[PDB]
């Protein structure tokens, strides 16, 4: 282990002491070092924590700041939680179908926004292959929309 | 200055667990057992001072 | 207003902000849409930025 | 979660055990033992130094510095303070110049100085405005606050009446409204013409407390946004608040980036003002006194702040709530309001009268 | 926390812990094999302090190092501009009127490698000016003025020379920590642009070329805007269908130069994009003093006015032809004959400047 070598160099350097890997010196410096070396690896961890798309600790911290705990958000996967809070942290664009077709596809399903069939403001979303709450929360305010799969 | 060192360590602490304090106790609204048990410990202490 | 932490964050950002203008504003030398400019206000502003 | 002190203890102790074959490091007051106490604590401060690390990724659970910053490159800007302006009656003996620059004192020492000269020959009292120099919430006074002067002037009494109060200071806001502003950009994604952006829209005027928006309020083309500016006793709009909430959902600047954003042109919004809708509830308490009047009236105006909105339906179990949660009452028998109360989306429900 | 402690204070608490917990108490003057091993282990905690705090100061993007401004980017959608090349023209000529390959190259002395990536004819023999741009990434590949490069390949009947009288341009490296930064800030913080009769502006001027645009909300009633767009760079100013297709396709969605995301039209409302009909008006203006310069200079003040205060839907009376042509003060006398009344138009058809008689 790196730890335990590092430790052993900081000791003085002396016909004295004995720093052989078969030495009580070099048993005790890997019990000594086993905890800083825990302590290391939570604090480099926390570098992963930083973003919400990968956080484990701190996922209900993210979701509560960022108000998820929603339609989107499926029901336990951590995956999809953290895909949820991802998104929505940077959630923001405008109201074109273009827009709306890449966000449908941010989520992982595939959509495409056709012409109307009926009136003018209702617009057709065709689903192929949480989707619908999510686009009747974040629809335009004026627009309707119409669902059909295939 | 070993003699003139611990009442600088002690006004420290007492702000640490003062802070401390006030930021973990929690308002309860309820007129209930939770508010009347409260009520009880804050004057018992209050009584031992 | 700036400390010693900030001053060389702002002056880069000011240098990065008017440094667009000034490019901006050069890389249109002769254009027939420039023609129509008047002359002592391109110099003008060519020395203000 | 960090691990504890104890947990750090007994980890370090059965590591020496395991690398040292038949040794007990728990005994007492040995080498060993002390050896283990003096890792684990310097483990502890390594974990405490940690958390402190953790816990400011978010600007929730931020420290005041990290949550200045998170503000700034989020976006949200601090407002500065503003200074105190206020009407000042200065007597004069003859004709006379006043120039920019003459400084009034309180009798505190809060120094008020006029921007522009002004000239006077009516040989009496006169009205000008000044505003003050500290620029805090100290500024503003009261309502006939005696100054002097400082500077001397040629042809004026150095003592001089405001009859006025001195009002508009205020102060810069504090890191949690920032945090607020913050988090509540963040919680709601701007588009462009969204049913939460027309919301913050017409949010971000002055006066107004909250406002709704309803999405295809008469129509296909049409969405609705209703407020209502409770801070004044009205508790309602007027036609000029309309038309002003209207003007800049229409159209206003962005501090940001120095464009002009608003709502969508081909649109219409058709700002209007909520109808008032009264309920009169029948309640009887046991024991009769205005504080515990006053009380119950409160928590009913409370959860009517919180739980009503324009085109909502009110149950008559959230009134029994907001009744029974008073502390000093005994008995809270409810009469009137036995059936379901419901609006149309222009009409908000309100307590009115309340009859005991 | 903040301020962790400093080394000396880690010996001095480390040393102190392996001594109260001891029966004995140590002399004031010691060598005690103990004391190494409470230096080592301060050693080892200030280790470890230290590497939390660099941790720590990765955070917030202000502050982070170059590779984690860099994760921090990749997580945003903010891509990093690598370095670009550098063009500028080369004054060659010819022997015998050749045709230049697709892929002809040139070196310079430094040994850094020029190409075209073009075909081009010549007609007959003299010098030709023709865009190069160089083969190195960084800004080492950017000469300077009467630059002489040379020929690797021969070529028949082309002389291996090449002025370049205006020097290269360009060759920019790749993108610094601030810049970056300030990148992914503007990301984060540009505000979303939902339709505007101003935004529709700004869309259709976006595009290379356009360089007048008007927009008409509420064309034809609600439910549906108009747009107008112009090229006057172009000897034809008015555009042709292509462009209108164009920038029709540019409006309903491209993609923001400023932020990653994608930006466009509302849904709900209909834009319609048609070219502006030409409404010439001839001015048929008097000279006294009759020259070349005096025409071209009133000819160019007229096309000045009509390019500042002329609009799809808009007036023009003939005072204002009066002031442009009386301008110029290079005259003796002048007389405005032609446009005596108040000349309009509706949206679709915009005022211009027809051939002007008698200069």
């Amino acid at each position: 282990t790196p730890w335990q070598t590092a430790f052993l160099q900081l000791l003085p350097s002396g016909l004295a002491w004995n720093k052989s890997p078969d030495s009580k010196l070099s048993a005790l410096a890997q019990a000594i070092s086993d905890v800083i070396a825990t302590a290391a690896d939570d604090a480099r961890q926390m570098l992963r924590e930083r973003f919400p798309s990968t956080s484990r600790w701190y996922l209900g911290e993210w979701e509560s700041f960022l108000g998820l705990p929603d339609c989107t958000s499926e029901n336990g996967t951590l995956s999809e939680r953290q895909r949820a809070a991802a998104n929505k942290m940077r959630m923001t664009g405008n109201l074109s179908r273009r827009f709306y077709e890449w966000l449908a596809a941010q989520y992982g399903f595939t959509v495409r926004l056709t012409d109307s069939t009926e009136g003018q403001w209702v617009t057709q979303v065709n689903i192929y292959g949480a989707l619908e709450c999510l686009l009747e929360k974040y629809k335009p305010a004026h627009q309707i929309y119409k669902f059909v799969y295939h | 200055d070993t003699s003139a060192a611990v009442p600088a360590q002690a006004v420290a602490v007492t702000g640490s667990l003062g802070d401390t304090l006030s930021s973990v106790w929690q308002t309860v609204k309820d007129g209930t057992a939770a508010a009347t048990a409260v009520m009880e410990a804050v004057t018992g202490v209050i009584d031992d001072i | 207003l700036c400390d010693t932490r900030t001053a060389f964050s702002t002056w880069n950002r000011l240098a990065q902000r008017f440094e667009r203008r000034h490019a901006a504003t050069a890389g249109r030398q002769g254009t027939i849409t420039t023609s129509y400019n008047s002359p002592v206000a391109e110099k003008n502003i060519a020395t203000l930025n | 979660s960090p691990p504890t002190l104890s947990s750090l203890i007994a980890r370090t102790e059965q590591n020496i055990e395991q690398r040292l074959p038949g040794s007990w490091p728990q005994a007492r007051e040995k080498t060993l033992s002390a050896i283990a106490y003096a890792q684990a604590g310097l483990a502890a401060g390594c974990h405490e130094h940690i958390s402190w690390v953790g816990r400011q990724i978010i600007p929730s659970t931020a420290d005041e510095d990290e949550l200045l910053e998170h503000c700034r490159f989020w976006g949200v800007r601090r407002k500065q303070a503003t200074a105190a302006s206020g009407p000042l009656t200065v007597t004069t003996s003859a004709a006379t110049t006043i120039p920019a620059g003459t400084r009034w004192q309180r009798a505190d020492g809060v120094v008020y100085s006029l921007a522009d000269t002004i000239v006077i020959d009516r040989a009496g009292t006169t009205e000008i405005t000044v505003t003050a120099l500290a620029a805090g919430e100290a500024g503003n006074t009261g309502e006939n606050t005696l100054l002097t002067l400082i500077t001397p002037v040629a042809c004026v009494v150095s003592d001089a009446i405001t009859v006025k109060g001195f009002s508009g200071g205020a102060d810069i806001e504090s890191a949690a409204e920032l945090l607020s502003r913050l988090e509540y950009r963040v919680q709601y994604p701007p588009f462009g013409g969204n049913q939460f952006d027309y919301v913050r829209w017409a949010r971000e005027v002055s006066g107004v407390t909250r406002a709704w928006c309803f999405p295809t309020w008469k129509g296909g083309g049409t969405v609705g946004v209703t407020f209502v500016m409770d801070n004044r006793s009205n508790i309602f709009p007027q036609p000029a608040d309309v038309e002003r909430v209207a003007d800049y959902i229409a159209g206003h600047t962005d501090p940001i980036t120095g464009l002009i954003v608003g709502q969508p042109d081909g649109v219409n919004v058709t700002v209007f003002a909520p109808k008032a809708k009264p309920v009169n509830p029948r309640i009887y308490i046991s024991p009769k006194t205005a504080e515990l009047k006053q009380a119950i009236t409160n928590a009913i105006n409370t959860m009517f702040f919180n739980e009503v909105m324009p085109g909502g339906a009110l149950a008559p179990s959230r009134i029994i709530r907001a009744v029974a949660g008073v502390t000093g009452l005994d008995d809270f028998e409810v009469r009137f309001p036995t059936e379901i109360q419901r609006s149309e989306n222009t009409e908000l429900l309100t307590a009115g009268t309340i009859e005991w």
